[PDB]
C-alpha cells in the first residue's frame, strides 16, 4: 500500500488483548485435522487453505518459512507454491 | 498465457539444439561469395541473399540503406620493396607484396632501415639509434596499424614495413600477405563528422588521422631477406626469434614504393526489425560485419552465420511459439567494416537525431569464435552484472563446466580498442556496447589474411558447431534478458567503482596538486555525489510497483541516460568525435588528464599548466553534472550550503 | 467539479481585479533598496525580501543559489576626455564622465575623430572618410553597445565615444550620463561555457568576444563641445540635431583616458516552484531581472513586481481556489541582469544536464511596461499560435478593444535581440522563449541612466496600474494555457513558414548555385520532408485518445524535442555557444549562408568557396535530420528510394 504510486501510511493501529494490558501483535498458527500424521517437514502435496494472497499470517509467514525448500524456478511465487501444494 | 524466464531459456535451448551453423559457414565460403571487398559485386550478391533471408524469416520490416564512400584500392602498377646498394649500380628486390595497406600515401623513397618492437611510444623512446629520416619495420599485433604509423609519423620517419614473426604468429607458409586500414579514428575520413549520404553533395574535406607516409605489409620470408643484410642484435627482452636485427649496414639502404589509388564505391547496409508490444520504439541493435578482404571466414563468416541463425530463431519464437518482446530488436549487416568500420560509423552519423536516447544497447557478434579455451568480454560497465548472470547459465562447449570460474573478473576486462566495431557506438554515440570472443591465449594467426578460410578454420577448431551453439546461446541470453522484462538490466552501480579508481589514482599526485595552489576536494565530493545519486535511484526502484508502467517509465528513462551524461558537452563533435570522458580520445578524457599530470614531476617542460587547470575544471564539472542529473529534479539538488 | 478553461480565465480575472501593483513598485523603490549595483549590499536586502515573500506565499519549494562573478567597476582615478593639438601642449578640458562602460579595456589614446550614425555594419561603407587610425563617436541606439564596439573594432579603430542626441532621445537635462555592457555575448566572460561555481576552481580563461579598445559614454552637452571644434555636416538621411559634424579640424586632436578595474562579486538567484500533479518533472520557467545600475524603476522594479504578484496569484489559486496544474512552474529572480544577464547564463551552464528535455518554455517579464501605445512581442515560433489566442482574449488598457487587431502580425515580428534575457535560453539551450513589451513608438528615453526613478515613470505613463495589469494578464494566460491541459500548446507547424522563407530566399541565387556545379534540389526535398513530418505528427495527434495518458506522453515527448533538433551538433558549445541554426550567432546559421553566397555576386574576391560548400552540406543535413527525427522511427523512413 505504500509503494508508488499509492503512497499510503498507517494512521490508526488496533490492539487485541484485554483493555488493561494492550497487545499490538498477533501470533500465527497452522491448524490441521487430528490423526493425519504428517509433520511440518512431510507436508508436500497436501491441500491447504489460506486467508489471502499477501496477508501476514496467511501467505507471508507460512510460505515464508518454506519457500527455500521448493525447487527452482522460484519466481513467480504462486506458480511454485501451486506446484508444491496440490490443491 | 505468459512465458517467464526459466521457461524461456529452455525454449531457446530447444530451438538451439536443432539449428546447424556449419552448413551456413560452408555457404558463406562458396565460390559465389568468396572474394568480397566492400563495393565489389560479390558483396552486393551477399546483400541480396541476406536481404532475401530477412524477408523469408517473416521479420516485421526489412529495409536497405545505401551510401557512397571513398576507399583506397590497389593500382594496376605493382608496389615493391627493393634493396638499393650504396653504389646505385646493382638493385635487388625483396617482394612484390600481394597485400596492401588502406589509406596510405602514393610515394617512393630510399633510406636507412631501423627495427622497432611494436611501435609503442615506449619502444621508440627506449631505442638507442635515432629514429628520424629512416624507414622503420615493426611487428604486427598488440596495437592497431594506425597507431604504429601515428607514432612513426610523430618521430619524423619516412617508411613503415609491417610483418609477422613466428613466435607471436606460428604458421607454416612464409610467403603470405595481409591487410589493414591505417586511418586513426574511424568512419569514412573524407567526410568527418557529417554522414556520407548524397544530400551533403560531398564538400571538400579530409580527416585528421590520415598519415603522410607510405605504409606496406611484408611477409615473414621477406623479413628474412632484410634481416640477412642488417646487423646489431635484438635485445633479449623482446620475446622474439633469433634472426631479427636492429639497423641496416652502412652500405645498403632499402627503397619502399607504394602506389595506391582512391576509389568511390557504393555501400549497402541490410537491416531487419522485430517489433515490441509494450514499448515498440525503444530497441536494441545486433550487428555483424558482412565482408572481408581475403576469403574471410573468421572475420565476416561467423558473424553473418550467427546473425542469420539468430534472426531465424527469434522470428520463429515470436511467430510460432508465443514469445512476446517488450522492445524492438534490430538485426543489422553492414559492409566495409575492414576500413575502420565505416558501414556503422556512417550510419550513426547518419541518423543520430533519431536514435538519440532510443537505442539502449548494441551487441557485437563479430569475431565470436576464434579459440576454444578462454572467454573474453569487453563492454560498458552498465552491462557487467548482466554478463555475470549469463556466465552463470551458459556451459562451456568443450568441458562441462560453466563460464563463471573466476569470481574476480571485472578488473581483467580491457577497454574497447579502436579496431573493434562496437567502439563508435560507445564512445561517439553513447550506446552501451558489448563484444565477446572465445579466444585462445595467443591471438588467431591468419585473421586478415588470404589463408583465412573454412578448411584451416576447422583444422584449428575441431568442433565448431558446439562452440557456435555456445556463442549464439550467450547472445540469446543478452537479447532475451534485455527485452522480456519491464526492468532494464543495465546496472548503473558499476561506474562508481571506476570513479573510485580515478580519484584514488589522483591521490598519489595530491602532493603536486597542492603545490600549484589548487585543492582536490571538489572532485572527492563529485565522486560522493555520484554515489548518492545511484543509491537514491536504487531505493526508488525499491519503492516502485512492478506491474505499474507509468512509474517505471519515469525510472527507466533515468537509467537510459546515465551513459549519455558522461559524454563531454564541452568539445566539438567534428574536431574530435569520441567524447566519452572515460573511454575516448583527445585532451578531454580522464586518463588524458592523468597523462598530463605525471609529466610535471619529470620537469621537462612538456606539461601545460593552463591546460591542466581547464581539464580539472571541466572533468570535475562533468562528473558533478552527471551526479546532478541522475538524482531527482532541479530543486532536489542540495547545494554547497 | 473540475475546472475548464472558461472558469479558470474568469477566475484569473477575478484575481487581477483585486491586486495593486503600484504600491509594490513604490515598495521596490524605497530608500532602503534604491541603488542596486550587481553584488552590492542593496541587492542583498531585496534578495532576502524576495526569498522571504516566496516562502510567505506557500510555494512548494523555495531555494536559492549563490556564485561568484567578475564585473568591472570604476577605479579611484577618474576616466576623462580632453582636446589636444599635435604636440599635446594645447589643453582644453571637455568634461569628467560619471557613467562608464563595463568591460571596456583600460588604456589612454589620442586621435582625430570620425562620426558614424549608429555603427551599423552598413554605415562604415556609406561613410566618406576612412575610419582606421582614429577614434570614432557613435550615436546611442538601435543596436547593442557590443555591436558598435565590435564593428568599429573590426575596422581597425582605436576608441569609441557614445552620446545621446536630442532627436532620438528627447530629454530636458543636458548633463545626464549612462551605462552599458560591452561583452558581445552573454554571461560571465571569464568562464566561457562552464559555470562560475567554486566547484570549477576558477581556471584562467578569457572569452573571445571581449573588446580591445577603450569605450566611454559622454553626455549631450559634452558631445556638443566636441561638435564645436569638429568641422563638417551630417547627411540629411540621419535625422539628428543641427549641430552634428563629421570630422575634426586638422590641427586638432582628442585624447581619452579610461581606467576601470575588475572586481569579484557575489551573485544570487532566488527561486520557487509549484509542483505539478500529472507530470511534476516537466516545468515552465518565469523570470525577472533584479538589479540595475541607476535606481532602476523601469528596468527592474516592474519586472520583479509582476513576478511577485504572479507568485501570489498562482499560489493562491492553487491553494484556495482548486486549480490543478499538470506541470510544475519555476519562478526565478536573476541578479546581475545588466552586465549581459550573467545570472541566467551561469544558471543554464550550471544545470544544463538537469534541464535537458525537462524545461520547455521561458516567459520574460522584463521591461514589460514602457509605454501605452503598442504591443510588441518577440518569441520562438512554437508560441505564435498561442500568442494568437492570447491576443484575442486580452483587452487593451486604454481602448476597450482586443489586442489582435492586425490579422497579419507573424511577419512583422523581429528576432530576439542579444541584450534580452530570453536569448540565452532560446539560442543557447533550445528552449522556446517569449518576451513582450508595451512599447511606445519611440523607446523609453532614460532607461539605463540615473534619471530612471518612479515619479518620472508615473509621469510618463499616467496609468501604470492598468498597463501592468494587462501585462500580468497576458503572462497568466500563457502559464495557464501551457499547464492546465493534457495537450501542449506548442504549435509545431509554424516552422514550415520559416523553412519556406529560407529556401525561397535562396531560390534567387539558384542561378549562381548552378554555376558552382552543385544542385540545390536536395534542400527543396529537405523542406518537403519537414512538411510531411509535421503533417504525419498532426495525424498522430488526430488518431489518439485524449483521456489516455501513456500515448499522449509518447507524443508530447516527440513535440518537446522539435526545438532541440535545430541546435547544430557540429560546433563546440564552449567556443561558439549559440548553436541554433535559425536564431543565433556564428558562421553556421542560415543568415550566414545567405550572406556568404551573397558576397559572390560582388565578385570581390572576398567570399570563401570551401566554407560555403561546407556550410551548405551541414545546413542541408541538419534540416533533413530534424525531419527524420519527427516522423516516427528508424524504420518508417521513407528514405532515398
Ligand atoms: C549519388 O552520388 C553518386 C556519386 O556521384 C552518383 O553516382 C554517380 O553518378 C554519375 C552520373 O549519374 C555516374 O558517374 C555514376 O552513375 C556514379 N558514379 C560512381 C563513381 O558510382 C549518383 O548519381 C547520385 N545519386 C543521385 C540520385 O543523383
Ligand atoms: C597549452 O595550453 C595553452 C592554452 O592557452 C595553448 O595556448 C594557446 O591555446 C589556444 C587554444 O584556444 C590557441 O589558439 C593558441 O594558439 C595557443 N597559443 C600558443 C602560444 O600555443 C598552448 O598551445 C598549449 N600547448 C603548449 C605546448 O603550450
Ligand atoms: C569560493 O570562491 C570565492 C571567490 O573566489 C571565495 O571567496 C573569497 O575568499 C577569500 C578568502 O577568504 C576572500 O579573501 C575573498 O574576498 C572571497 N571573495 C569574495 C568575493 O568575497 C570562497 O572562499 C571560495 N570558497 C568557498 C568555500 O566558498
Ligand atoms: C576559408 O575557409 C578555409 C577553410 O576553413 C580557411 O582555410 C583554413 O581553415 C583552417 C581551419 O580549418 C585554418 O587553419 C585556416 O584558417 C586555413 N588554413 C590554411 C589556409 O592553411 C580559410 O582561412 C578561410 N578564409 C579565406 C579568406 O580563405
Ligand atoms: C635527423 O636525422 C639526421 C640524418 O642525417 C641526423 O643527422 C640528425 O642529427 C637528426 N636530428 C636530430 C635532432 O638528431
Ligand atoms: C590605415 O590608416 C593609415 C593612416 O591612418 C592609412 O595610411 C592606411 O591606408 C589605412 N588602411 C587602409 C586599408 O586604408
Ligand atoms: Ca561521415
Ligand atoms: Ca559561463
Amino acid at each position: 500500500a505504500y509503494l508508488a504510486p499509492n503512497n499510503l501510511k498507517p494512521v490508526v493501529a488496533e490492539f487485541y488483548g484485554s483493555k488493561e494490558d494492550p497487545q499490538t501483535f498477533y501470533y500465527a498458527v497452522a491448524v490441521v485435522k487430528k490423526d493425519s500424521g504428517f509433520q511440518m517437514n512431510q507436508l508436500r502435496g497436501k491441500k491447504s487453505c489460506h486467508t489471502g494472497l499477501g496477508r501476514s499470517a496467511g501467505w507471508n509467514i507460512p510460505i515464508g518459512l518454506l519457500y527455500c525448500d521448493l525447487p527452482e524456478p522460484r519466481k513467480p511465487l504462486e506458480k511454485a507454491v501451486a506446484n508444491f501444494f496440490s490443491g | 498465457f505468459r512465458l517467464y524466464w526459466d521457461d524461456l531459456k529452455r525454449k531457446l535451448s530447444e530451438k538451439l539444439d536443432s539449428t546447424d551453423f556449419t552448413s551456413t559457414i560452408k555457404l558463406l565460403n562458396e565460390n559465389s561469395y568468396v572474394p568480397r571487398e566492400a563495393g565489389s559485386q560479390k558483396d552486393e550478391n551477399l546483400a541480396l541473399y541476406v536481404e532475401n533471408q530477412f524477408r523469408e524469416f517473416k521479420l516485421s520490416k526489412v529495409w536497405r540503406d545505401q551510401h557512397f564512400v571513398k576507399i583506397q584500392v590497389k593500382d594496376s602498377a605493382q608496389n615493391s620493396v627493393i634493396i638499393v646498394d650504396k653504389n646505385g649500380r646493382l638493385v635487388y628486390l625483396v617482394e612484390n607484396p600481394g597485400g596492401y595497406v588502406a589509406y596510405s600515401k602514393a610515394a617512393t623513397v630510399t633510406g636507412k632501415l631501423v627495427h622497432a618492437n611494436f611501435g609503442t611510444k615506449k619502444d621508440f623512446e627506449d631505442l638507442y639509434t635515432p629514429v628520424n629520416g629512416s624507414i622503420v619495420i615493426v611487428r604486427a599485433g598488440k596495437i592497431t596499424f594506425a597507431e604504429k604509423v601515428a607514432n612513426a609519423e610523430s618521430l619524423n620517419a619516412i617508411g613503415v614495413l609491417i610483418y609477422m614473426d613466428q613466435t607471436k604468429f606460428p604458421i607454416v607458409n612464409a610467403e603470405l600477405s595481409f591487410f589493414g586500414h591505417a586511418h586513426l579514428g574511424t568512419g569514412d575520413p573524407y567526410t568527418p563528422g557529417f554522414p556520407s549520404f548524397n544530400h551533403t553533395q560531398f564538400p571538400p574535406s579530409r580527416s585528421s588521422g590520415l598519415p603522410n607516409i607510405p605504409v606496406q605489409t611484408i611477409s615473414r620470408a621477406a623479413a628474412e631477406k632484410l634481416f640477412g643484410n642488417m646487423e646489431g642484435d635484438c635485445p633479449s627482452d623482446w620475446k622474439t626469434d633469433s634472426t631479427c636485427r636492429m639497423v641496416t649496414s652502412e652500405s645498403k639502404n632499402v627503397k619502399l614504393t607504394v602506389s595506391n589509388v582512391l576509389k568511390e564505391i557504393k555501400i549497402l547496409n541490410i537491416f531487419g526489425v522485430i517489433k515490441g508490444f509494450v514499448e515498440p520504439d525503444h530497441y536494441v541493435v545486433v550487428g555483424a560485419q558482412r565482408d572481408a578482404w581475403g576469403p574471410g571466414a573468421a572475420k565476416s563468416g561467423v558473424g553473418t552465420a550467427l546473425l542469420l541463425k539468430l534472426a531465424q530463431m527469434f522470428s520463429d519464437m515470436v511467430l510460432k511459439d508465443g514469445f512476446q518482446p517488450s522492445r524492438s530488436i534490430i538485426f543489422a549487416s553492414w559492409s566495409a567494416g575492414d576500413f575502420g568500420s565505416v558501414g556503422a560509423t556512417e550510419w550513426l552519423e547518419g541518423y543520430l537525431s533519431s536514435l538519440h536516447l532510443k537505442a539502449f544497447t548494441y551487441i557485437n557478434l563479430d569475431k565470436a569464435v576464434l579459440g576454444t579455451s578462454n572467454f573474453k568480454v569487453s563492454a560498458s560497465p552498465l552491462l557487467y552484472t548482466l554478463i555475470e548472470k549469463t556466465m552463470q547459465n551458459v556451459k562451456h562447449p568443450v568441458t562441462g563446466q560453466f563460464l563463471y570460474q573466476d569470481s574476480n573478473w571485472a578488473s581483467k576486462v580491457e577497454k574497447l580498442t579502436l579496431d573493434n566495431a562496437a567502439f563508435p557506438f560507445l564512445a561517439y554515440s553513447g550506446i552501451p556496447a558489448v563484444s565477446f570472443c572465445f579466444c585462445e591465449d595467443t591471438d588467431y594467426p591468419y585473421l586478415g589474411t588470404t589463408m583465412d578460410t573454412y578448411k584451416e578454420l576447422i583444422e584449428r577448431i575441431p568442433e565448431l558447431n558446439k562452440v557456435a551453439r555456445a556463442a549464439a546461446e550467450v547472445a540469446g541470453q543478452f537479447v532475451i534478458k534485455l527485452t522480456h522484462d519491464v526492468e532494464l538490466n543495465l546496472d548503473y552501480e558499476r561506474y562508481n567503482s571506476q570513479l573510485l579508481s580515478f580519484v584514488r589514482d589522483l591521490n598519489q599526485y595530491r602532493a603536486d596538486i597542492k603545490e600549484m595552489g589548487l585543492s582536490l576536494q571538489w572532485l572527492y565530493s563529485a565522486r560522493g555525489d555520484f554515489f548518492r545519486a545511484t543509491s537514491r535511484l536504487t531505493t526508488d526502484f525499491g519503492n516502485a510497483e512492478k506491474t505499474d508502467r507509468f512509474v517505471m517509465k519515469k525510472l527507466n528513462d533515468r537509467v537510459m541516460r546515465v551513459e549519455y551524461h558522461f559524454l563531454s558537452p564541452y568539445v566539438s563533435p567534428k574536431e574530435s568525435p569520441f567524447r566519452h570522458v572515460f573511454w575516448g580520445s583527445g585532451s578531454h578524457t580522464l586518463p588524458a588528464l592523468l597523462e598530463n599530470l605525471k609529466l610535471r614531476k619529470q620537469n621537462n617542460g612538456a606539461f601545460n599548466e593552463t591546460l591542466f587547470r581547464n581539464q580539472l575544471a571541466l572533468a570535475t564539472w562533468t562528473i558533478q553534472g552527471a551526479a546532478n542529473a541522475l538524482s531527482g529534479d532541479v530543486w532536489d539538488i542540495d547545494n554547497e550550503f
